[PDB]
This record gives structure tokens, C-alpha cells and sequence, in this order.
RNA sequence: CUUGAGUCUCGUAGAGGGGGGUAGAAUUCCAGGUGUAGCGGUGAAAUGCGUAGAGAUCUGGAGGAAUACCGGUGGCGAAGGCGGCCCCCUGGACGAAGACUGACGCUCAGGUGCGAAAGCGUGGGGAGCAAACAGGAUUAGAUACCCUGGUAGUCCACGCCGUAAACGAUGUCGACUUGGAGGUUGUGCCCUUGAGGCGUGGCUUCCGGAGCUAACGCGUUAAGUCGACCGCCUGGGGAGUAC
């Protein structure tokens, strides 16, 4: 299994769907025997630049250990979800647990 | 000076705006090592790191009014 | 006829020849001059000095707009780049904001081939 | 090279400001080396000149140049 | 590559000691899995020329290693290469 | 795949077979046959009114489904199979509840796969959703352009069309003409190219295979008597003459699209 | 037998290769707003574009190609070559301690593979650039240089071609022979007291001793002292041409 680490902004009228997701997200995961490592809400945030016209995008952090399958799953449903305005799967080494430094 | 001596970095996190503020200029653009004095290694893992705020609307691409 | 007090003035400053546009904080052009219109062809509209009465016309043209600040977007290599705003400041603006504009590739389009001269 | 122009600042001072500001950004400097296609050869050719000539440059200063001249 | 817990298998198997690596038949055995599970990459990804140059390389060592083999001691050899289904 | 004919004769040495072993080496599923006589390009006065149409071989026709309206209802694609009817290949698929149908074959479509038409229904090739629910930019064929009236758009070999814009109720179509059409939101839109995409590269490599397929030759207007064509026949081989139809009509370059009822849907003309 | 050669364990750096996504800047085009006589170009002009509203400026859209800064006589690769970010597949190099095999090695005529750019075939794509071509200049002429345009091509898929000043103008492998200053990447000890002290490997740049060289220069990455094998040369032209 391989370390990963998402990052997602989703378009911040569709915020108060984020908690909701984030559960379908975990628990696919979970259900495809996938450790969850860390999990930050970053909530709304001002972006350094306009993405789609649109500002202060919704970012949420999840670091989890799961398949490559799960994940191109996962993937694919960013992707084809029109809420998650970008995405960034990015594979890590080891169990990064601790606190990110925008939560700090 | 080289910032990560006194740790000897670790690892160079993208998400660490706040220092990677010291490695960008006023327009954006990474600084270069010989200016900033950072060892070759780290201003690699730096860059790459750069690049990837800026693809997360972390940091921005350019000076401009947006 | 209308009045807006604060513009924004461009001024694309080519090797050949400078633009002066002054504008709405908007982007609705008011009124513009460039070197080539100010009375300089060749070697003469390529220099600072026709840039200076460039800008001077600029500024007469929109003065029936009765614009008070500005703010000046440079763009392109040129030799005015300075004279433009020294001249547009004697017209009487005050200058607020100064931004350099020039557009750089990001590695892009191939561009044309060395002149061989 | 954004500039804005704080209160009380003379407009020359605002002037030099901007100067130095696009000088350190090296836009122009871009600008010009953009303006016409250096073939991939040509731009290797150049930068082994350039460093060519500063090493042997900086050699003859420090080290050759610690003689009487006079 | 081949992984760890796979390689100690082959070394189990055909090795006479599970702290011999360097036997020779060892050594064949492992070159062959490598280049049966390189099989698939190459089919997929038929322009991958330097991969296959480290394939290749792979195959000569196989070569040299089995040569030797047959002028030290033909029976191992035999069997290996019944073992394992190489051809010569 | 494609396969050049070895020169035994000259009659095979030019032809290339795109073969495709996938297809059902079989009768085809009778209960989707029925009757397709031929023309021979004549209307109801039997007077000719297409010119080099007759003969070839004899063909079933298939009832391919080209509305696809088991919404829902998760099919399974049995066989792929060779339809005489279209440049495409048709697929035999077998709806859980127990019927079956043809459809249009898409790309990478195969025996055992599974599709689905509906809103819900997954976004991947073979699936069958309103043109609002696809993503913008998704290349889709047989598309409806009337909603309910069943695909019209994107039916022959290796074809498709792109999503380009969604804007209320209507998409834009890039066709494959390179037209650019506005299309209602609600018509219907299958995932994916039109399979059999290597149609294209078959050459026939004599007059008989045309003739198989129906198509009988061509006489050249220059070949003719001044009686007979606009291009006349003069002494040696003269011509003189602005190229036009045999209703001497200005061929090559004038355009003949008179439709001001659909002009609002025609977003840019074809290009190239 | 274990010193050459290889295997296993753990790490390391890397534009190494193949496939698939995606980002921003910029050019072009398209539609619209503002707006008015110029723009463009050059040594100076003209062709060209613009009162049928251009250039300038703001908004939106389309599409292709390439990845600013970082970027470095930096790195990787047998060479050709490789440069945004992300994932999937994948090859090699290097260090540490051990353990294992036990000369399994070096080189290689034929042979086989890889091999920039241009070029070719078939099917796509086509923004920018640009052989050919067109017009304008210059000129004694100007089948050029300069200017305005511009098609193959440059891009993608899969085949072919099989060559370059494909150069370090320096065949591969191994051993031995004074030094200095760097770069890069490991690793051992020293309290890292700080970025730091003393070692020990790999690759790499410059300078220089002996020696070598016609000289220029090379100089532990040799063009020095040697061993193995290969490739190649024997005056200029004719000619890398004819058959
Ligand atoms: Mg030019
Ligand atoms: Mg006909
Ligand atoms: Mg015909
Ligand atoms: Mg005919
Ligand atoms: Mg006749
Ligand atoms: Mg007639
Ligand atoms: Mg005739
Ligand atoms: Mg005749
Ligand atoms: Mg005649
Ligand atoms: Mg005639
Ligand atoms: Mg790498
Ligand atoms: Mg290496
Ligand atoms: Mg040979
Ligand atoms: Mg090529
Ligand atoms: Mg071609
Ligand atoms: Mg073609
Ligand atoms: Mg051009
Ligand atoms: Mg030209
Ligand atoms: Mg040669
Ligand atoms: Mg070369
Ligand atoms: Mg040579
Ligand atoms: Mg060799
Ligand atoms: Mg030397
Ligand atoms: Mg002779
Ligand atoms: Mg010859």
C-alpha cells in the first residue's frame, strides 16, 4: 500500500457539501481496507489567484494509506464530480500524521 | 542565508507558505540559490515544492492585480 | 461629456513607435496618441521626445473627461517607458500607481527568426 | 513591477522606484533575449563563452593581478 | 523490480542454503523471473528502448551464467533448465 | 487489423481487407431481422432519381436501437457483430430483465461488458445519458437531435462529436464536419466514439467490390453528347465549360443549403 | 582459493525511458464593449493592415505548441538525447555493512539492436515559426542579406530512412605514477557548541609538475608508463566517385 496525499479545493457555494463528502471519501476508502492518516478541513481560503472567475475556494487534506486502485477511483470521481474544482493526489513515502502547517 | 541549516531540513513542505514566501520574490518568481545562499539539494526540493503551491493557488504565479 | 476623475494610462512602448491610451478604471478607452500621429516618422517617432508629446496630446484629448488621478500600466521595450510618464505628470496627474505589464512567455510561441544584418 | 505610490512621496522618488524595480525584475533584459528564436546551439554556445570568460576573468583579477604594476 | 519477499522465495527454492545468493542457479532463477515479469511491461510499452537495453542486459548475464554452468556441470545444468523451461 | 492482399492477381494486388475476428462468425439474431429489398436508386414513378445505384448483394436488415430507452435496466454486451446495413459494427446486448437488443458498437466495446442508459447511469463508453448530464467536453456519438426521436448524429464508423459548451438549455456540438450546432440538453448522447474505426483504411482494388456494394459506375459528363450531359461532347476532348451537374447547376464551390428554418441552430458552418 | 566478475539486504540523488492527466503565462483567431486615425515595418522606405472602424484597451470563447523564474562549465543516459506539476509501468548508477558464487572475465571480424535534424508512406492535427513561392526595398544585377505575407515541414500515431563538425575531431577494458582550487552526490567519526572540524567512496570543471608531443598542448577523467583485443591510415587531386 502506498502513501498518499489529496488535496482538494471545492467551489465554496458548495461548501456546506464538504462534511457530506468527506464521509463518502473516508468511507470508500475504509471499505477498500484504506488507513486514513491524517484528515485536515482547511475550510475557506482566499485563493493567490482566480480559478473559473471564482475566489476563496474550500480546501480540504486527507493523507491516507490505500490501494492504487481506490485511488484512481477516487480520482475519477474528482474528476467527474463538477464540486471539486481541482484535485492533487500526490504519493508520499511514510505515515505523515502529524499537523499540517495551515492548521499550525 | 541558508534558513535550513540550523534544522538541516527535513523535508521542504509546499504547504509551508509561510517560508516558501522567503523563497519567491515580489513578482512570484523563485529566487535564485546564489542569491539566497541555499544549499543545492534543498533548492531543488524548494522549486519543486514552489511549483506545486502555485498549482494549489497556494502561492501565485505572478505579480499581477489578481 | 462625462467625468470619471481617476484613469488608468497605457502605454505601449514599442521599439518602432509608443501608444499612449488613457482609459476608465474599467477599460473604456477615452482618448489616445501615439508618436506617429504627434508629427515623427522613422527615426524621429522611435525617440523619448515623441513619446513626451504623445503623452502631452494624450492627456489635452481627455481633458474634456477632467481625469485627476491615474495610474500607468507600461508595457513593451521602449524609449519613452519613462518619457510617457514624466510628460504625463508635467500635464498635471497625479500618479498613483505605476505597473510594468510586459508580457513574458512562459516558454510559449516560437518566435521569429535572428535578423541577419 | 508594481509600484504604488505612498503619501508623500515626491514623483521622482516614485520614478526611481519603478526603475529599479523592473531593473531587478530584469524584464527588458527578458524582453530582448525573447524578441528573436536563439537556436538551442547558439544558446549553449553562449552560456559556455560567458562562463569561460568570467572564470578566466575572475582567475586573472585575483591571482594575476597581485603584482607590482608600477 | 521484483520484490523483496518474492526473491527470498526463489533464493529458498533454488538455493542450498537460504543465506546463498550467489549460486548459480540461483542467480538464473532470478534473472528469469525478472524478465518473465518484464514480459508484460514491454508488451504494453513496445518503444521503451532503454528499459528493454536493461532487459537485454539481463538476458546476455542469463546467457553467460548458463554457459558456465554447462561447461562446470552439465547435470545442474539439465535440471536447472528443466526447472525453470528455458530452451538450450 | 488492416492487411494487405498479396498481388496473386491484378484484381488482388491493390486490395487491403480490414479484418476484425472479433465479430460473430454466425447467423445473426433472427428475431432483429427482417426484410430489406433494394431500390436500385428508383422512387415510387420507378424513375431513376440517384444515379449509380443497383445490384450487390442481398442484405438483412438489422433493427439497431438508436433511441435506447431501458433506462436503468443494466444490459450486458453479448457478441459483437458485422452489420452489411453501416459502416459500424453492431453489438448484441441482453438486458437483465431478458431482452435483447442491437446497438451501435462503441470503441473498446466487447462481449461480456456492461452498459446502462439513464441519468444515473456511469459516465463511461456505451452508457446512454441526456446531453446535460455528460460532462462538457466529452466526445459522445449518436446523439438525438430532437429529444426522444432516437440518435442521428455520429452513426458511421469511427465518428463522434464533441461537448464543446453547455449554456442553459442547450449544447453546443462540435460536429465531426467540424460544424459547430446547438442541440437541446434533454437529446440523448452515447459515451464514446463509434467503433470500427479502421473502415476507412479498406481499399477496394477492383470494380467488382463496388459493384458488390451496390454502386454502379459512373459516366463522365465530358464522356457524353451535348444531349445528354452540360458538359457536352465535343471533337477530340474539348471541355470549355464551367463544371456543373448533369441539371447543369454550378458544381465545385457553390453552396446549395437553403434551410432559413434551422439557420438559429447552426452556431458556425463547417470549415475546411 | 578469493583479490577480477557477479548475487542478496538497506538506503540515496537524478530533465534516465514509456503511458495517461492537468496548470499558468504568452501568441493567433473569433464574438462583443470603449474608442479614433492611424498601425506595422526600416538605415530610410514600400508592400501589408485601417474610416467597410484598425492599432490600443477590457470581457468571454476556441485551439495548437512550448514549459519563464528555479537553471548551474548542475544532474541523468552507451551514444543519439532528456527540462512545468501529478499519477501508473520501468532501466541503470552510487554508498553502508556484512553474507553468498568461485575466474563465471576483457575485447570482438561477421551479425544484431539503438541512432539528432532534414526527408519519405498512411491517417490526424496545425496556434507560432517557416524551406518553396509571392510582392516591396537595396543594387550595376540581387533568382540573397532587410521588410510584408506564406505552403510543405516543425506537432501526434504507427512504419521507413540510417546519416551529422553523430566531436573530447581522443576505440573498449585493466594496472601504475607529484599537486592545488572548486562543483555535485553518498557515508564514518567530531558535542552539528553554528552555517561548522577530521576522514572515506562515486561522478565532474579548471590549473599545473614529471613525462610526452612537430609544436599547440595533454597532464591520476593523460595525449604519461604499460598489457589484451578490435577499427582505421599510407602523397595531393581523380574520389568516398564509376561499375
Ligand atoms: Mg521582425
Ligand atoms: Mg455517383
Ligand atoms: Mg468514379
Ligand atoms: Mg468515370
Ligand atoms: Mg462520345
Ligand atoms: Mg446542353
Ligand atoms: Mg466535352
Ligand atoms: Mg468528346
Ligand atoms: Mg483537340
Ligand atoms: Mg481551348
Ligand atoms: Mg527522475
Ligand atoms: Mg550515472
Ligand atoms: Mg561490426
Ligand atoms: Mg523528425
Ligand atoms: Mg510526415
Ligand atoms: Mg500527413
Ligand atoms: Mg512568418
Ligand atoms: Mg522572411
Ligand atoms: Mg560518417
Ligand atoms: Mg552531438
Ligand atoms: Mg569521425
Ligand atoms: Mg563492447
Ligand atoms: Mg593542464
Ligand atoms: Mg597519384
Ligand atoms: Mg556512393
Amino acid at each position: 500500500m502506498r502513501h498518499y496525499e489529496i488535496v482538494f479545493m471545492v467551489h465554496p457555494d458548495q461548501s456546506e457539501q464538504v462534511p457530506g463528502m468527506i464521509e463518502r471519501y473516508t468511507a470508500a476508502i475504509t471499505g477498500a481496507e484504506g488507513k486514513i492518516h491524517r484528515l485536515e478541513d482547511w475550510g475557506r481560503r482566499q485563493l493567490a489567484y482566480p480559478i473559473n472567475k471564482l475566489h476563496k475556494a474550500h480546501y480540504v487534506l486527507m493523507n491516507v494509506e490505500a490501494p492504487q486502485e481506490v485511488i484512481d477511483e477516487l480520482e475519477t470521481t474528482f474528476r467527474f464530480n463538477d464540486a471539486v474544482i481541482r484535485s492533487m493526489v500526490m504519493r508520499t513515502k511514510h505515515a505523515v500524521t502529524e499537523a499540517s502547517p495551515m492548521v499550525k | 542565508f541558508c534558513r535550513f541549516t540550523a534544522e538541516g531540513v527535513q523535508e521542504i513542505d509546499y504547504k509551508d507558505i509561510a517560508t516558501l514566501k522567503n523563497y519567491i520574490t515580489e513578482s512570484g518568481k523563485i529566487v535564485p540559490s546564489r542569491i539566497t545562499g541555499t544549499r543545492a539539494k534543498y533548492q531543488r526540493q524548494l522549486a519543486r515544492a514552489i511549483k506545486r503551491a502555485r498549482y494549489l493557488s497556494l502561492l501565485p504565479y505572478t505579480d499581477r492585480h489578481q | 461629456r462625462k467625468q470619471v476623475s481617476d484613469g488608468v494610462a497605457h502605454i505601449h512602448a514599442s521599439f518602432n513607435n509608443t501608444i499612449v491610451t488613457i482609459t476608465d478604471r474599467q477599460g473604456n478607452a477615452l482618448g489616445w496618441a501615439t508618436a506617429g500621429g504627434s508629427g515623427f516618422r522613422g527615426s524621429r517617432k522611435s525617440t523619448p521626445f515623441a513619446a513626451q508629446v504623445a503623452a502631452e496630446r494624450c492627456a489635452d484629448a481627455v481633458k474634456e473627461y477632467g481625469i485627476k488621478n491615474l495610474e500607468v500600466m507600461v508595457k513593451g521595450p521602449g524609449p519613452g517607458r519613462e518619457s510617457t510618464i514624466r510628460a504625463l505628470n508635467a500635464a498635471g496627474f497625479r500618479i498613483t500607481n505605476i505597473t510594468d505589464v510586459t508580457p513574458i512567455p512562459h516558454n510559449g510561441c516560437r518566435p521569429p527568426k535572428k535578423r541577419r544584418v | 513591477p508594481v509600484i504604488k505610490v505612498r503619501e508623500n512621496e515626491p514623483f521622482d522618488v516614485a520614478l526611481r522606484r519603478f526603475k529599479r524595480s523592473c531593473e531587478k525584475a530584469g524584464v527588458l533584459a527578458e524582453v530582448r533575449r525573447r524578441e528573436f528564436y536563439e537556436k538551442p546551439t547558439t544558446e549553449r554556445k553562449r552560456a559556455k563563452a560567458s562562463a569561460v570568460k568570467r572564470h578566466a576573468k575572475k582567475l586573472a583579477r585575483e591571482n594575476a593581478r597581485r603584482t607590482r604594476l608600477y | 523490480s521484483l520484490s523483496t519477499e518474492a526473491t527470498a522465495k526463489i533464493v529458498s527454492e533454488f538455493g542450498r542454503d537460504a543465506n546463498d545468493t550467489g549460486s548459480t542457479e540461483v542467480q538464473v532463477a532470478l534473472l528469469t523471473a525478472q524478465i518473465n515479469h518484464l514480459q508484460g511491461h514491454f508488451a504494453e510499452h513496445k518503444k521503451d528502448h532503454h528499459s528493454r537495453r536493461g532487459l537485454l542486459r539481463m538476458v546476455s548475464q542469463r546467457r553467460k551464467l548458463l554457459d558456465y554452468l554447462k561447461r562446470k556441470d552439465v547435470a545442474r545444468y539439465t535440471q536447472l533448465i528443466e526447472r525453470l523451461g528455458l530452451r538450450r | 487489423a488492416v492487411v494487405k492482399c498479396k498481388p496473386t492477381s491484378p484484381g488482388r494486388r491493390h486490395v487491403v481487407k480490414v479484418v476484425n475476428p472479433e465479430l460473430h462468425k454466425g447467423k445473426p439474431f433472427a428475431p432483429l431481422l427482417e426484410k430489406n429489398s433494394k431500390s436500385g436508386g428508383r422512387n415510387n414513378n420507378g424513375r431513376i432519381t440517384t444515379r449509380h445505384i443497383g445490384g450487390g448483394h442481398k442484405q438483412a436488415y438489422r433493427i439497431v436501437d438508436f433511441k435506447r430507452n431501458k433506462d436503468g435496466i443494466p444490459a450486458v454486451v453479448e457478441r459483437l457483430e458485422y452489420d452489411p446495413n453501416r459502416s459500424a459494427n453492431i453489438a448484441l446486448v441482453l438486458y437483465k430483465d431478458g431482452e435483447r437488443r442491437y446497438i451501435l458498437a462503441p470503441k473498446g466495446l466487447k462481449a461480456g461488458d456492461q452498459i446502462q442508459s439513464g441519468v444515473d447511469a456511469a459516465i463511461k463508453p456505451g452508457n446512454t445519458l441526456p446531453m446535460r448530464n455528460i460532462p462538457v467536453g466529452s466526445t459522445v456519438h449518436n446523439v438525438e437531435m430532437k429529444p426522444g426521436k432516437g440518435g442521428q448524429l455520429a452513426r458511421s464508423a469511427g465518428t463522434y462529436v464533441q461537448i464543446v459548451a453547455r449554456d442553459g438549455a442547450y449544447v453546443t456540438l462540435r460536429l465531426r464536419s467540424g460544424e459547430m450546432r446547438k442541440v437541446e440538453a434533454d437529446c440523448r448522447a452515447t459515451l464514446g466514439e463509434v467503433g470500427n474505426a479502421e473502415h476507412m483504411l479498406r481499399v477496394l482494388g477492383k470494380a467488382g467490390a463496388a459493384r458488390w456494394r451496390g454502386v454502379r459506375p459512373t459516366v463522365r459528363g465530358t464522356a457524353m453528347n451535348p444531349v445528354d450531359h452540360p458538359h457536352g461532347g465535343g471533337e477530340g476532348r474539348n471541355f470549355g465549360k464551367h463544371p456543373v451537374t448533369p441539371w447543369g447547376v454550378q458544381t465545385k464551390g457553390k453552396k446549395t443549403r437553403s434551410n432559413k428554418r434551422t439557420d438559429k441552430f447552426i452556431v458556425r458552418r463547417r470549415s475546411k
